[PDB]
């Protein structure tokens, strides 16, 4: 939990990053 | 064959087309928005009236998550439930340490996401 806590916000930051990229593509057609 | 207007949701408000009449073709869809601490969660943020007067939609969005709030020098970030909005981390020391601060966090709205609503303590002395 000292490097776990620094895995999950990146997966996190990437998972955001991931969430609406997607979805504004899928919006987006 | 007649449903009347849309539930109001936890999670979700319509995309604004207030402009609306008493009930709705039984037929009908409805575009709706994710509310502050939550995500978009299916491809489909949608309500829709079937041949019967019902409301219907698969649950479209979802707790937004935190951060975890990093190390607490010498002490610990104890996770109740998640790191989700709603939810509470506690935090507290070890040893001989006393903690000065808030011993818990919270997922709050925060911004246009979703942060702690106390800061981190220190734990010290």
């Amino acid at each position: 939990a000292d490097k776990l806590a620094d895995a999950y916000n990146t997966l996190l930051t990437e998972h955001e990053k991931l969430r609406d990229e997607y979805y504004t593509l899928i919006d987006a057609k | 064959s007649n449903c009347g207007p849309p539930p109001t949701l936890s999670f979700a408000a319509p995309m604004d087309i207030t402009l609306t009449e008493t009930r709705f073709k039984t037929g009908t869809t409805l575009k709706y928005t994710c509310l502050p601490g939550y995500v978009r969660s299916h491809s489909t943020q949608t309500l829709t009236c079937n041949s019967d007067g019902e409301w219907v939609y698969n649950t479209f969005c979802i707790y937004k998550r935190c951060r975890h709030p990093g190390e607490l020098r010498n002490g610990q970030v104890e996770i109740k439930t998640d790191l989700s909005f709603g939810s509470q981390i506690e935090f507290s020391c070890s040893e001989g340490f006393f903690l000065i601060g808030s011993t818990t966090s919270r997922c709050e709205v925060q911004d246009r996401g979703v942060g702690w609503s106390h800061p981190l303590p220190q734990c010290e002395i």
